[PDB]
């Protein structure tokens, strides 16, 4: 129930195996949950299809279970799925520099850059693609970008949604660049964006009359560079009477239960977080 | 009150089957990948 | 693996529930999961009648007095503990009548979690509440809570129905899924129970590990 | 017990212990003696052939 | 039919010992008449001893 064994058709040669065998303490999703698997289903490559959404595979690896690839001896792989708690070491593959702090969201291999795509093990028609383990701020960052993505372009022509997400693509964030494909318009980012609409109209109808009003007596007040901010972004379409404390108290219950349901579609809960990084930025001993 | 008693040993060698076997005992299979034994030959 | 208490209060599958009470002496009582079948508006009108007839205490009436003060407001008070191993009585911090649960697929996936799901209703005077309880095989949150959309689309309509034809009156939320533990799909069986020489229809689940989650509300 | 170490599953339990229970099913017989039977058998008269 | 019946817990090893050290694995049993037609039918393999 711990331990899920794996078998290929191929056998595994010495370069092959020696290929693997670096790959120990690797995160590797398995799509069943079952005790013996096949090799073509492990990994994520049988899900893989391009000119069908990035954001597919977003919400589809994030639905797979999540294993830890050790002890290779020859047509055995031996997948070990965590318990919910101890201390395991992982390795990741995805260039993204770490922190001690920095929690971790598993997010689909995006294209980097260089044409490598580097798939380290290629069989006869199934290579190994792997899943990213990247930190927290570009995971929502990620996912609040491609929403923007969706969110933005509806009812647009393609060239000025070109110019747009030509530099709206590019994530620099630690000194890399990043690129996010197939932001497609699916059925998944209708129901979204759905919600989306749902939250905000409820967040715009049962937020009070002096919430509206804040930024409007900060405007009149102080002044500040965020403030001069907010002033450009809501001045071109432009004594508190009503007091009512216990309304106000269930009136930001309301708004904070919209918020967080707003908050939903972008803030994934943490798979792992950390408790030291390797220096040369290879492994790390991370909790969950 | 009883449990199981009845049962018999069963052998490799003391089997029938033994006549397709070359019984080699190896210590050292589990760092063994493929044992191949490759052959050269001519034709007449 | 158990983890135990003793809780100030006959059958092992039971959920101890610790609503908060109005009265400020108790500040909480621990009612168990089958009177919320007498609450419950998806249920047959036979079982809740048989639970009506079998239940009746002071402490009845001063539930339902303490539940039905503040509506639309029962998942701040609603708060699990766990199952029973013995019942004074002991709980580790499974029986479940047959209508209150319910399964959006073939119920084939081999794990499976289990989830209360709890709905708000609006369309009639003011409030009835409709207990579930949804033994699923899907793990991630947001997969499940865009399925609860998919299956209770009527409900959300009756929130919005109500945030517009009484705005004095604010709601707060359409219910609550929260997962409990899972149950393998073999052991999952409808059965059968009597219980003070009295007939009524429960399916039990067998195999349970306890391991809960958190109230999350969603729309 | 066999064992293979395919995906398909072991079992662990080994020596089952189980306890049987007896049937009860007794038998009888009557035999009779009669009273002048027994009375010529213990007390003899000691008297002729 | 001898060997469709699964064998039986303990066995005392010298007791239904037959002679010259051959080992009885069982008791069949009927009446006279299909004794009488499986004597005539089977008179090779029937050894009295």
């Amino acid at each position: 129930e711990a331990n899920i064994f794996c078998t290929f058709d191929h056998k595994l040669s010495i370069a092959d195996v020696g290929k693997l065998t670096k790959l120990v303490a690797a995160v590797v999703p398995i799509p069943q949950r079952l005790h013996l698997i096949k090799h073509y289903q492990l990994g994520l490559h049988q899900f893989v299809d391009h000119t069908r959404g990035y954001v597919r595979l977003r919400g589809l690896l994030r639905n797979m279970t999540l294993t830890l690839m050790r002890r290779v001896e020859g047509n055995q792989i031996l997948l070990h799925v965590p318990t919910h708690g101890l201390l395991y070491t992982v390795l990741n593959t995805g260039p993204v520099t770490w922190e001690k702090g920095d929690a971790l969201c598993v997010l689909p291999p995006l294209f980097h850059g260089p044409l490598a795509r580097e798939n380290l093990l290629t069989l006869g028609q199934w290579e190994l693609v792997l899943p990213w383990i990247v930190p927290m701020p570009l995971a929502l960052e990620i996912n609040q970008r491609l929403l923007i993505m969706g969110l933005f372009s509806l009812d647009r022509s393609y060239e000025e949604v070109k110019a747009a997400v030509q530099q709206l693509q590019t994530i620099t964030f630690r000194d890399a660049t990043f690129t996010i494909p197939d932001p497609v318009i699916d059925q998944h980012l209708l129901i979204d964006m759905k919600t989306a609409c749902l939250s905000m109209s409820m967040v715009a109808n049962l937020a009070s009359e002096l919430t509206m009003t804040y930024v409007r007596k900060l405007a009149l007040e102080d002044s500040s560079m965020l403030l001069v901010k907010c002033q450009e972004l809501l001045m071109r379409l432009d004594r508190p009477q009503h007091v009512s404390p216990d309304d106000e108290i269930a009136r930001l219950s309301a708004l904070f239960v919209m918020l967080r349901q707003l908050d939903d579609l972008i803030r994934e809960q943490v798979v792992f977080t950390v408790c030291d990084v390797s220096p040369d930025n290879k492994s790390a001993t991370c909790i969950f | 009150g009883t449990f199981c008693n009845r049962l018999e040993w069963v052998y490799f060698l003391t089997s029938g089957l033994a006549a397709a076997a070359h019984a080699i005992k190896f210590h050292d299979l589990n760092k063994l990948t493929t044992g191949k034994m490759l052959f050269h030959v001519q034709v007449p | 693996q158990a983890l135990t208490a003793r809780f100030f209060v006959a059958q092992p599958g039971a959920l101890l529930i610790r609503m908060e009470t109005g009265c400020d002496s108790p500040r909480h009582l621990y009612i168990s999961l089958y009177l919320l079948g007498i609450r419950a508006s998806n249920v047959s009108a036979s079982t809740r009648c048989l639970l009506e007839s079998v239940y009746t205490a002071s402490a009845a009436r001063a539930a339902l007095q303490w539940l039905d003060l503040g509506p639309h407001l029962l998942h701040r008070r609603l708060e699990t503990l766990g199952c029973v191993k013995t019942v004074l009585l002991t709980c580790v911090m499974l029986m479940i009548p047959k209508d209150m649960y319910l399964t959006w697929e073939e119920t084939r996936g081999r794990l499976q979690y289990v989830y209360l799901i709890i709905v708000y209703d609006y369309d009639g005077p003011e409030t009835r509440p409709g207990i579930y309880v949804l033994t699923s095989s899907i793990a991630h949150w947001q997969t499940l809570v865009d399925v609860a959309r998919g299956k209770f689309a009527r409900e959300r309509c009756s929130f919005v129905n109500r945030r517009i034809t009484r705005p004095r009156q604010i709601p707060l939320c359409t219910g609550v899924i929260q997962k409990l533990g899972w149950c393998l799909a073999d052991d999952i069986h409808t059965s059968f129970l009597v219980h003070k020489e009295l007939k009524l229809s429960v399916v039990r689940l067998d195999n349970f590990s306890v391991e809960l989650g958190d109230f999350r509300e969603f729309v | 017990r066999v064992a293979s170490g395919a995906g398909l599953p072991t079992s662990r339990q080994t020596t089952i212990m189980v306890t049987k229970y007896s049937e009860k099913s007794p038998i009888t017989i009557p035999f009779e003696l009669s009273a002048a039977c027994l009375t010529y058998l213990r007390e003899t008269f000691e008297g002729t052939i | 039919l001898a060997e469709a019946a699964t064998d039986s817990i303990l066995d005392n090893p010298t007791t239904y010992t037959t002679s010259s050290g051959a080992k009885i694995s069982g008791v069949m049993v009927s009446t006279a008449n299909v004794m009488q037609i499986i004597m005539s039918l089977l008179s090779s393999h029937i050894t009295k001893e």
